[PDB]
């Protein structure tokens, strides 16, 4: 626009912006970087301009333009920055990249010069008073951080050469030169007036900078209304630059006011604005400056906006001045501008009083002042129903919103009735009828100024229809075009439910056919601007979705309009078919936006269906037939391929969700599944296979379309794949309505499903499941770099129509994406059904869901298939797609699925898919398969998955426990127990079948790992369903641990499911079996530690190298890959078995093995410590742990058996602590007995119920939880194999390798294990002594992060304790610890009150506090204890 | 690379083994350095000289972030720590040496940042026997002393006093109350 027509006239410059956008404001920054490092006029210039610009990469250019001798520039400057801070925080949020050298220069400006009380008052600084009336500081230069200058004029050349000789004689401190520069320039400026008039003005500039964004003082305000006060009419740009500053101060309010007066009609300030105002009106008074009078209106407006000056503007009877304005001023742009400002100003003050304005009759002003503003368009733009100038359209908006507020105001509501008896609907009629050249939001206000006035007095409506306001309002939001926006958009329905207020209204609004008129906004590319979600945050459809819940409302409130309203709404879908039925036209992302009218739509029909929850417009809808328009939106040939993932059908789906969820109707899924089964048979072609040597069908279609550029746009050059996106869309509607949670929908969903047509889709959605499987994976086979197919023209004869490998990558590619979305969305839906069918009809949902796993799993592709990975990849995402849909997450499983799955089969069929995946077709055996060379590249990932599946399919723990059970009762009754019995028989044989095989390459360690869970399922179970074969389990558990040797040799990440296999092949054995596995595992560490203790002689001979041979050979011999698992499982075996893996690791003597590997390992770690190329031995870790828990085992032993020596082993009363009253009170002799029975079997927590309450102890903690409130509460036991533990000649070694180790920093876990056993053996002081006279606190203190972990300064913080505490310092700090809890009250986790009295002091609990002090040390503990209490 | 006990571990450390061991605050007390120990030991000097000094002042260049937090709670647990009179007179007659030290110190931002940091560890001492060590050592009166051994014209001077009254205030209300 003209902008850009001004823009190429500038791109005599100078001349140009005189007379008066990235590359001009370029071309400024230009200048404005070359000038500061006939140029002055042209940054002036530049300047000026600019200083309009922002009003409606500069900076750092700008900052150093303040360094400039002539002010000009630096007011111009200053201007500038106060445009900025006035109108956006544009330097408020900048960085102090230059933030702050900007406001130190500017603080260095501003910053006082001594006011009054020197005589340096702005006012003495603005009159002459012959330059010997001031100080005579002023001419004199007093610069300090030393400088000092008497007087400045006898070098008065060049101030800037002067700064620069100062920067030559001096030192000036860097990067504050600015206040000495500032200074000098004011000490030249002060001898003249005009000088002296700038900085007063860059001063005032400064401030006013500087609070839109040390410096005010108390006379400031007198100063600057002094300045106002000066009369020599020369210095009007100086008061405007005072007032300002008072302005920017506004942001003191009572000291402003006291001086400028307004709290009085007489007083300095409302004098002056009613002599401009006055000035203004009349043409012989000459008018105060236009820049003057606008400082003048600004600073009103912001004194109206705080109450005290609202008030104070009352009190002047401003109002009465004002209107003045408003009643008599001129047409001119700047005289609009001021009525512009003086009814903002009126708007501010009545927001406080309206007595004023109503007696000055403000409100016929205002509405004369509209007539004649409307009287001087009415010349350019006469038309009314039988561009504007923007100064009259801020007048008019500002007097509208007046008009507006003032309908809404009391005070008013007395006599708004002459308002429409006036000339205001005249001119109304007039903006409304020509909402083209008025603004839109315009037309809207004046609209909703009708739509105010109409529900103040819905009376009067009658005489806005007598007088046809509301006839041309109609016309003008109807017939003629709706201006395209949110807010007019967002106000017709609430402007109609005024027009059809009167009924005589209504009546007039149903005659002009109204929602068809409405509604084409929708379908019109104009309003999508309109339609766009602001601020990219609000919903899509947002205002699609306001616009719907509007005309809810109007049409609740005028029921007669619903049949209307769902007619144009069933228009619109009947449309939006025909735009995506024909081919003509192409949808966008001939080019239309129908994804976008989709959903605008359907989000204007959700609002207005689901706004109200009263389910009268989804029954009117219904019965309307909508819904067959509605749900073929989604099979809509033009719709793009991307569609059905789009927000555009997921808002069909909403809608479809809300009408099913409102209406609890059917109708919705009968008429998805009608259509669905319309497109389903159109592509049978996809389920009939080439039969030839041929690839995909998808890929055979769109290989003979011809040579078309793009034939995926066109539903006639790609049928199938259309039909595919239209189902895709269907299906993701079905998902949408599964996912719901009302029974009652979930029930009529079901039966729906379970209907003659549910289940014709349901087969048919079973073979499109196996097709597209099928298709997918061709497709690729054939995206693969020609790796994966044997070498055949399998695919390649349509890819050589199709078509160097991109190019017909890229073609395939939407078919893959095509396929392989909607297959997962399929198997969500199957998932969902399955939910629903669970928790008769539902019987043959589950049976034809069974059906499609039973053909999954035993599909077989066409016998032209050049390699077998084409069943292993249909049957991994078979396998894949059965484990959601029998098995809930938390793993338990749907008896009804499982029953069916059973007897239908696919459980011989999984079976089969293990022997055939493993024999190759037969080719070979299953026991051979595994381990043959030539096994199928997908063999592993297969196995993982079926392990993974059966690993659910076996436990009984989920299978026998399942929420999900059938009701006990003509059908074959289901056993879990039965299930289990046929699935652990099957399971077993291919397992033995994989048991010692080596492990494939990848998917080794996964298929190991399931299929030892497979085994410890299979141990637990049997014992419990031959309650309700064993010889054969029986041999296994004798003959599996050369397996699992050797499992633990090839993947040692599974030792802990084989732990806990050999834990449950022990607990189905006896301790004679116990024995033979701890006596094997210790056998096989004892060789291989021997093998390294024999490794790790020094090397006298040199035979090998023994420094880079020797110090890796202890770490990466195979003994040394062995020690790392066979250590690990016998300590998760110790950690179990508790007591017999102790006495047999004590009875070998394994340990003194281990502590001498450990010492002799020392040197060779210490070398590799001095070779700087340390790699520590993995197994270190292990014995570290091993040794850990077998002398805190022994602890224990010991502990418990002196704790038996004082118990009676019948009858242990166990005792509950009712903190209330302090007792002990029993448990009944049932709950008792069993609490004593389970904490001796060992069992971690022990469940009981006591007056139908259930309560659980844990043995962890020795608390009683209430289960139902959670109530904690302590407990206590009534008082009335010998582990010989770590000898000292083993202790002393474990020290002195655990201090070497310290010293070398072996690695983080290992030092974490070492300070571990350190701080166990250290408890005692002896040791302590030992690991503190081994310097390892220097070692301790060296160590650097690289050799650190979580626990590390917890930790050697108790071992520096454990070394301080000798038996005295222990003995005084327990004493403090004992008073201490005796003395306090103390909590605890258990419910004891804080600072009780009764349960905090008793001896009973307060020992249970001090537990671990006793355990630090017992001994001194009980001396204390009996010294101290 | 960097060491895994920081100055600011092994002081929280230090602090922890003082409030719980009695004779390890005498001890650290007692304890003085040698010449020529460590780079930063210029002569024979306290641990809590060298705390008072070198570790407790804020300074612009990170060695550790958090030295001064864990100095300061160090110095805390000394003081709180009863110990008798060993500790806590040692640890006043060190705070107060290191007082006069820095106001005889040539005038410098670091003159301002041991001078804030004494101020900021006399004031969370002071948050009873410490209060009475206070007055019989005379230590209110060298913090009043404090704008006589200050330019009055520094940029920091006002902050280094602010700092010097926030004591003032506590220990003139606390003994005149």
């Amino acid at each position: 626009a003209d902008c850009r027509a001004l823009i190429d006239k500038l791109k005599d410059e100078q001349l140009l912006l005189e007379l008066q956008w990235v590359d001009l404001l370029d071309r400024f920054d230009g200048i404005l970087a070359d000038a500061g490092q006939q140029l002055k006029m042209l940054l002036l210039a530049v300047l000026n301009f600019t200083a309009l610009l922002i009003e409606y990469s500069s900076i750092e250019h700008l900052t150093t333009l303040l360094a400039s001798s002539d002010m000009q520039v630096v007011l111009a400057v200053l201007n500038l920055l106060y445009v900025f801070s006035k109108r956006s925080n544009y330097i408020t949020r900048l960085g102090s990249d230059k933030r702050t050298p900007l406001l130190t220069r500017l603080q260095h400006l501003a910053e006082s010069w001594g006011g009054k009380e020197n005589g340096f008052g702005l006012a003495e600084c603005c009159r002459d008073l012959h330059m010997m009336k001031y100080p005579p500081s002023a001419t004199t230069l007093h610069f300090e951080f030393y400088i000092h200058i008497e007087q400045l004029d006898k070098i008065s050349e060049s101030p800037s050469e002067i700064m620069e000789s100062l920067t030559k004689m001096y030192s000036i401190p860097k990067d504050k030169q600015m206040l000495l520069f500032t200074h000098i320039r004011l000490a030249h400026g002060f001898s003249n007036h005009r000088k002296r008039l700038q900085a007063v003005q860059a001063r005032l500039h400064a401030i006013s900078i500087l609070v839109y964004s040390s410096i005010l003082y108390n006379g400031l305000i007198e100063e600057l209304v002094d300045v106002l006060q000066i009369t020599d009419k020369q210095l009007m740009e100086i008061k405007a630059a005072s007032l300002r500053t008072l302005t920017s101060i506004v942001h003191k309010l009572s000291s402003i006011i006291d001086c400028t007066g307004t709290a009085s009609y007489h007083g300095f300030l409302p004098v002056l604005v009613r002599n401009c105002i006055q000035a203004m009106i009349d043409p012989s008074m000459d008018p105060y400056p236009h820049q003057f009078a606008t400082a003048l209106f600004s600073f009103l407006y912001h004194l109206a906006s705080y109450d005290a000056g609202g008030e104070a503007l009352v009190s002047c009877g401003m109002m009465e001045a004002l209107l003045k304005v408003i009643k008599f001023l001129g047409d001119e742009q700047d005289q609009i501008t001021f009525v512009t400002r003086a009814v903002r100003v009126v708007d501010l003050i009545t927001n406080l009083d309206m007595a004023a304005f109503q007696s000055h009759s403000g409100l016929s002003i205002f509405i004369y002042r509209l007539e004649h503003e409307v009287d001087l368009c009415r010349k350019e733009c006469p038309f009314v129903i039988k561009q504007c100038i923007p100064q009259r359209a801020a007048l008019l908006k500002s007097m509208l919103n007046f008009l507006k507020k003032a309908i809404q105001d009391p005070a008013f509501s007395d006599g708004i009735r002459h308002v429409m008896d006036g000339s205001l609907p005249t001119s109304l009629k007039h903006i409304i009828s020509n909402a083209e050249y008025y603004g839109p939001s315009l037309f809207l206000l004046a609209t909703e100024v009708v739509t105010v006035f109409v529900f103040q007095e819905p009376s009067l409506l009658s005489s806005l229809q007598d007088n046809g306001l509301t006839d041309v309002m109609l016309h003008a939001l109807l017939i003629k075009d709706v201006p395209a926006t949110r807010e007019v958009l967002g106000s017709l329905p609430n402007v109609f439910s005024a027009l059809c207020l009167n009924a005589r209204g209504l009546q007039s609004f149903v005659q002009c056919q109204p929602f068809e008129r409405l509604f084409k906004v929708l379908l019109s590319p104009d309003y999508l601007p309109a339609m766009r979600r602001r601020r990219s945050s609000d919903p899509l459809g947002d205002t699609a979705s306001n616009l719907g819940s509007a005309v809810d409302e109007l049409m609740r409130h005028q029921p007669t309009l619903k049949t209307d309203a769902t007619t144009a709404i069933i228009k619109l879908l009947e449309e939006i078919c025909n735009l995506g039925r024909d081919p003509k036209y192409i949808c966008q992302k001939i080019p239309i936006p129908l994804m976008d009218y989709i959903l605008n739509v359907m989000k204007f029909v959700e609002s207005i269906l689901s706004n109200n929850t009263t389910d009268d417009h989804c029954q009117e809808f219904v019965n309307q037939k909508g819904l067959l328009p509605l749900v073929t939106i989604l099979g809509l040939p033009n719709l793009p391929i991307d569609f059905p993932t789009s927000a555009a059908c997921q808002a069909v789906a909403g809608v479809c969700k809300s009408i099913l969820t409102l209406s609890h109707e059917p109708k919705v899924l009968q008429e998805g599944l009608l259509q669905l089964d319309s497109i389903l048979s159109s592509l049978e072609p996809l389920h009939r296979p080439i039969e030839s040597p041929g690839g995909s069908v998808l890929l055979r279609e769109l290989a003979c379309a011809g040579n078309v550029a793009d034939a995926t746009l066109s539903a006639q050059a790609t049928p199938l794949l259309h039909a595919l996106t239209a189902a895709h869309a269907y299906i993701m509607m079905f998902v949408h309505t599964c996912r719901v949670g009302q029974s009652e929908i979930r029930s009529i969903s079901v039966n729906q499903w379970g209907s003659q047509l549910g289940l014709s889709v349901l087969s048919k959605l079973s073979q499109l499941y196996c097709s597209l499987v099928w298709e997918s994976t061709v497709l690729l086979s054939l995206c693969t770099p020609n790796s994966l197919p044997s070498g055949c023209e399998f695919g390649q004869a349509d890819m050589q129509k199709l078509v160097a490998m991109a190019a017909r990558i890229k073609q395939i590619k939407p078919l893959l994406s095509a396929s392989s979305r909607l297959g997962r969305a399929l198997a969500e839906l199957f998932g969902l059904l399955v939910k629903l069918c669970v928790g008769p009809a539902a019987r043959s949902t589950a049976s034809a869901l069974t059906k499609l796993l039973t053909k999954g799993l035993s599909w077989q592709p066409p016998p032209y298939t050049p390699t077998p990975r084409f069943r292993l990849t249909f049957f991994i995402c078979s396998v894949g797609f059965t484990s959601p849909m029998l098995f809930d997450e938390r793993k338990y499983p749907y008896h009804l699925m499982l029953q069916k799955f059973l007897c239908s089969g696919g459980h011989n069929a999984l079976f089969e898919t293990f022997n055939w995946a493993l024999s190759m077709g037969g080719k070979v055996p299953v026991s051979e398969g595994l381990e043959h060379s030539d096994l199928p590249d997908g063999t592993g990932e297969f196995l993982d998955a079926w392990l993974m599946l059966v690993e659910k399919m076996v436990n009984p723990t989920t299978v026998l426990e399942s929420p999900h059970s059938l009701p006990a009762k003509n059908f074959p009754q289901f056993s879990a127990l039965r299930f289990l019995v046929v699935t652990q028989k099957a399971a077993f044989t291919c397992i033995k079948n994989l048991w010692n095989r080596k492990p494939l390459k990848v998917y080794g360690g996964r298929m190991a790992e399931s299929m030892l869970a497979i085994l410890c399922h299979i141990l637990r179970g049997e014992p419990v369903i031959r309650e309700r074969e064993q010889d054969e389990l029986h041999t296994f558990t004798d003959t599996m641990l050369p397996g699992c040797f050797h499992l633990l040799d090839e993947l040692p990440d599974t030792v802990y499911r084989v732990c806990d296999l050999i834990m449950t092949a022990i607990k189905r054995n006896g301790a004679d079996y116990r024995d033979m596995i701890l006596k094997q595992v210790v056998n096989q560490v004892w060789e291989a530690a021997d093998v390294l203790i024999k490794a790790a002689l020094p090397l006298t001979t040199s035979d090998t190298k023994t420094v880079s041979e020797w110090i890796s050979q202890m770490a990466t011999l195979p003994q040394a890959s062995n020690l790392a698992t066979r250590i690990l499982l016998l300590t998760l075996l110790f950690e179990e078995l508790k007591l017999p893996c102790a006495w047999v690791v004590e009875s070998s003597g394994i340990l003194n093995v281990l502590i001498k590997l450990l010492e002799v390992v020392q040197p060779c770690l210490q070398a590799a410590k001095e070779q700087k190329e340390v790699q520590t031995p993995k197994w270190i870790t292990p014995v570290l742990l091993l040794i850990d828990f077998y002398e805190k085992t022994a602890i224990s032993s010991k502990r418990r058996a002196q704790m038996t020596k004082y118990l009676q082993s019948n009858s242990n009363n166990w005792r509950w602590f009712d903190d209330r009253s302090g007792r002990w009170c029993s448990y009944s002799a049932s709950n008792n007995s069993t609490i004593d029975s389970a904490w001796k079997s060992g069992e971690t927590s022990v469940r009981f119920t006591a007056g139908r309450r259930r309560y659980t102890v844990q043995f962890t903690t020795m608390v009683q939880v209430n289960e139902e409130t959670g109530n904690r509460r302590p407990v206590m036991l009534t008082l009335l194999i010998l582990i010989q533990g770590l000898t000292e000649d083993m202790v002393t070694v474990l020290i002195r390798a655990c201090v070497s180790m310290l010293g070398v920093p072996v690695d983080p876990d290992t030092l974490h294990a070492t300070l571990r056993l350190c701080l166990r053996l250290t408890r005692d002081h002896k040791y302590a002594m030992m690991f503190a006279e081994l310097k390892s606190t220097r070692m301790i203190l060296n160590l650097t992060q690289s050799s650190g972990f979580n626990g590390f300064t917890p930790l050697v913080t108790l071992l520096l304790r454990h070394i301080i505490e000798d038996p005295c310092t222990l003995r005084h700090t327990m004493e403090k610890v004992v008073r201490s809890a005796a003395t306090s009250g103390a909590g605890s986790t258990t419910s004891g009150v804080v600072s009780g009295s009764l349960g905090s002091r008793e001896i009973n609990y307060i020992l249970r506090v001090l537990g671990p002090a006793a355990c630090r040390n017992p001994d001194i503990f009980t001396e204390v204890a009996n010294c101290c209490i | 690379s960097k060491p895994l006990m920081p100055t600011s571990t092994i002081l929280r450390l230090l602090a922890e083994l003082v409030r719980s061991y009695v004779g390890i605050a005498t001890l650290i007390a007692n304890y003085s350095y040698t010449v020529g120990q460590s780079e930063l030991i210029k002569e024979d000097c306290s641990v809590l000289a060298f705390v008072l000094d070198h570790l407790l002042p804020h300074t612009q260049n990170a060695e550790d972030k958090d030295t001064p937090a864990l100095a300061r709670l160090f110095l805390a647990s000394l003081a709180a720590a009863g110990s008798g009179t060993d500790a806590q007179v040692a640890l006043v007659n060190e705070v107060k040496a290191a007082l006069g030290r820095a106001l005889a110190m040539a005038e410098s931002t670091e003159k301002h940042a041991r001078l804030q940091a004494v101020m900021c560890i006399i004031s969370t001492i002071m948050e009873n026997n410490i209060i009475r060590l206070f007055l019989k050592k005379g230590l209110v009166n060298d913090l009043a002393r404090v704008p006589h051994s200050l330019d009055l014209s520094s940029p920091n001077m006002a902050n280094t006093v602010n700092a010097a009254l926030k004591p003032l205030e506590t220990l003139s209300r606390i003994v005149n109350q």
